[PDB]
RNA sequence: UGAGCCUUGAUGUGUAGGAUAGGUGGGAGGCUUUGAAGUGUGGACGCCAGUCUGCAUGGAGCCGACCUUGAAAUACCACC
RNA sequence: GCCCGGAUAGCUCAGGGUAGAGCAGGGGAUUGAAAAUCCCCGUGUCCUUGGUUCGAUUCCGAGUCCGGGCACCA
RNA sequence: CUUGAGUCUCGUAGAGGGGGGUAGAAUUCCAGGUGUAGCGGUGAAAUGCGUAGAGAUCUGGAGGAAUACCGGUGGCGAAGGCGGCCCCCUGGACGAAGACUGACGCUCAGGUGCGAAAGCGUGGGGAGCAAACAGGAUUAGAUACCCUGGUAGUCCACGCCGUAAACGAUGUCGACUUGGAGGUUGUGCCGGCGUGGCUUCCGGAGCUAACGCGUUAAGUCGACCGCCUGGGGAGUACGGCCGCAAGGUUAAAACUCAAAUGAAUUGACGGGGGCCCGCACAAGCGGUGGAGCAUGUGGUUUAAUUCGAUGCAACGCGA
């Protein structure tokens, strides 16, 4: 706001992995305050992904994550009526948040039977550069690339 | 604004020397003044305005010390 | 087709566009590149990045003659003056002189009228 | 400076594939110390993969069918 | 009638082991607008037919249309 | 008679004026070499120029207009105005000491002369700019602002015109009346100390409606001249004079209103300037506008569809 008084809110770990990153993933996926359903879906999808990939629950998830993180975005700035699209670096926390948001959004728009299966398919595709999340990441990167002349 | 690079300096030193020479030569000022026509009346008016503002600021700063703020 | 081993870079920077040419010591041109012909049009053509890209393209388009020693002459008030020289050095030439050769009337003719924007 | 007539040099790497091999061949023996496998060296082209190269050190080998190609290997060799 | 050239993306059209560049149109980035810039989307016997070739849009032959020069024009 | 006015001797500074010559930078055009696909312009575009070779860069040539830096709330002139360098003709100002004339002075109606820019006449010149004009845009329209071109004109000689916010919105001449900080230009004595001319800012008494002026007076006085008499009509009509014309100068009346006006004070407002705040934007999450139903309102209908709230701050409101 105009003040900048807030600190930072403490995030509790997930029950059976002890990672706050997966807890934030659950938080992003949760709707209507129904956290148990989100945890069931996340755990089932992670189990299926690890089984079809073979590595583990955690580092497979991280590998699928690092193929969606962006490193530059564009913000609009009007000067003389028209708007330039200035590219700007993305802080790491925003990187993770945008990555998770794009993965969940991509998995939401699919035609499978269960949400767990949808997330598993989208996340496996992300782990090897075929999901729509990777397409969105590349689109953002190239749009920022076009407006390099305005990077002050 | 003629800059010849001497022996064994980095580029940035030569570039800065060229920039200082250009700034002290008053090049961009001359090329920007001579872009549009200025009536003589406008020239005299702006010269007088600059002189008046300079004198007013000088008097203000001259008398500024004696007054104390807290 | 020929080797010169040294040449003069002429930079023509204005408020709308920047042009870069390479010539021999006698004035004959060897190649050229421009900021408007590098994919930038409109408000993007008058920026230092476009000048840098144009300098890169001009340097790439003159590889045949094998120039290694370079001289720079800059005229005009445009944004693309320092960027072009920096990119030219990054291309690998060694710069011997830098000069501002912008014209100055010593009175001259009568400039156009002021714009009432 | 444009065109023609000659003569020569190379140039022309679908796909297999040692092979920058165009249809067509008298035909698997010439080349080699009438300084040779491979070296240093300089040069032109090159889809830069692979030719070619003035000379020398160097010293005398490559070498033809032979199996992937439809074809056979400037092994001596004609024509375009 | 004889000859000289061409027919390919919706349009303009480039190019013996191939179909291509741009613009037209759909949506999303995008905002109060067109810019602007992003991304994708097809748009194919290269007129048709036959003939050579280990396959032909890149070779030949003929028929449909169009342009140019000429002929016939009693 | 010499104290006001003027003459003579020596020097100083200065874009004061008229005439001629000449230099360098830059723009445009012509010719040629290199070289290749864009240039130019805008908020964004387009008209426009370019493969018939532009734009960029190099060399040679022609022509016209104006003089970067110095340059300064610096200088000169009655005002208008005056800016590269050199020569010829020429006006004024100031200073230092001295000799001379002896009131020869101040002001001035009519009158005479000078007078920015645009404009008019005859003849030359024409690079750049640019009324009128044409095209491209913007817009509800756009006879505009913006872009691309462009003719009179701007330049020279001679002659008219006679007006400007021609302003210090402040007529000319003389005298007297506390201070401070500078600029520029002379001269005397030993960097210091004096003494003249012009000039910028601040301020005292006094003046003034206030704002402000304040030894360069809008203070205290004297001489002469010009002008004013509520706002429109109107600096207009008619007459005279002047002009080639455009028009200039002199200068009313009917009718109409009860005001028009100057300076300063408190607010409010600004597509004026600073410094802050609020789920006001930004970052997010979920909705409404589409469907069916509940409810309130408007309108329409009815015998009645009782009355009231009806921008935010009325519409599941009184109920
Ligand atoms: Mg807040
Ligand atoms: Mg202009
Ligand atoms: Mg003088
Ligand atoms: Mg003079
Ligand atoms: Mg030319
Ligand atoms: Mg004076
Ligand atoms: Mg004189
Ligand atoms: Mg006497
Ligand atoms: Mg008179
Ligand atoms: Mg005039
Ligand atoms: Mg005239
Ligand atoms: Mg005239
Ligand atoms: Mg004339
Ligand atoms: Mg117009
Ligand atoms: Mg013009
Ligand atoms: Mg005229
Ligand atoms: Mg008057
Ligand atoms: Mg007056
Ligand atoms: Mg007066
Ligand atoms: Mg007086
Ligand atoms: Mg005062
Ligand atoms: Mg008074
Ligand atoms: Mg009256
Ligand atoms: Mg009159
Ligand atoms: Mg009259
Ligand atoms: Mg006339
Ligand atoms: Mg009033
Ligand atoms: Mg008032
Ligand atoms: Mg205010
Ligand atoms: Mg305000
Ligand atoms: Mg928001
Ligand atoms: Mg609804
Ligand atoms: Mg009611
Ligand atoms: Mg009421
Ligand atoms: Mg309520």
């Amino acid at each position: 706001p105009r003040r900048r008084v807030i600190g930072q809110r403490k995030i509790l770990p997930d029950p059976k992995f002890g990672s706050e990153l997966l807890a934030k993933f659950v938080n992003i996926l949760m709707v209507d305050g129904k956290k148990s359903t989100a945890e069931s879906i996340v755990y089932s999808a992670l189990e299926t992904l690890a089984q079809r990939s073979g590595k583990s629950e955690l580092e497979a998830f991280e590998v699928a994550l690092e193929n969606v993180r962006p490193t530059v975005e564009v913000k609009s700035r009007r000067v003389g009526g028209s708007t330039y699209q200035v590219p700007v670096e993305v802080r790491p926390v925003r990187r993770n948040a945008l990555a998770m948001r794009w993965i969940v959004e991509a998995a939401r728009k699919r035609g499978d039977k269960s949400m767990a299966l949808r997330l598993a398919n989208e996340l496996s595709d992300a782990a090897e550069n075929k999901g729509t999340a990777v397409k969105k990441r590349e689109d953002v990167h190239r749009m920022a690339e076009a407006n390099k002349a305005f990077a002050h | 604004p003629v800059i010849k690079v001497r022996e064994n300096e980095p580029f940035d030193v030569a570039l800065r020397r060229f920039k200082r020479s250009c700034e002290k030569a008053g090049v961009l000022a001359e090329v920007r003044r001579r872009e549009f026509y200025e009536k003589p009346t406008t020239e005299r008016k702006r010269a007088k305005a600059s002189a008046v503002k300079r004198h007013a600021k000088k008097l203000a700063r001259e008398n500024a010390r004696r007054t104390r703020l807290y | 087709r020929k080797q010169v081993s040294d040449g003069v870079a002429h930079i023509h920077a204005s408020f709308n566009n920047t042009i870069v040419t390479i010539t021999d010591r006698q004035g004959n041109a060897l190649g050229w590149a421009t900021a408007g012909g590098s994919g930038f049009r409109g408000s993007r053509k008058s920026t230092p990045f476009a000048a840098q890209v144009a300098a890169e393209r001009c340097a790439d388009a003159v590889k045949e003659y094998g120039i290694k020693n370079l001289e720079v002459m800059v005229k005009g008030p445009g944004p693309g003056r320092e960027s072009t020289i920096r990119a030219l050095n990054a291309a690998g030439f060694r710069i011997t002189n830098i000069t501002d050769v912008t014209p100055i009337p010593h009175x001259g003719c009568r400039p156009p009228k002021k714009r009432r924007v």
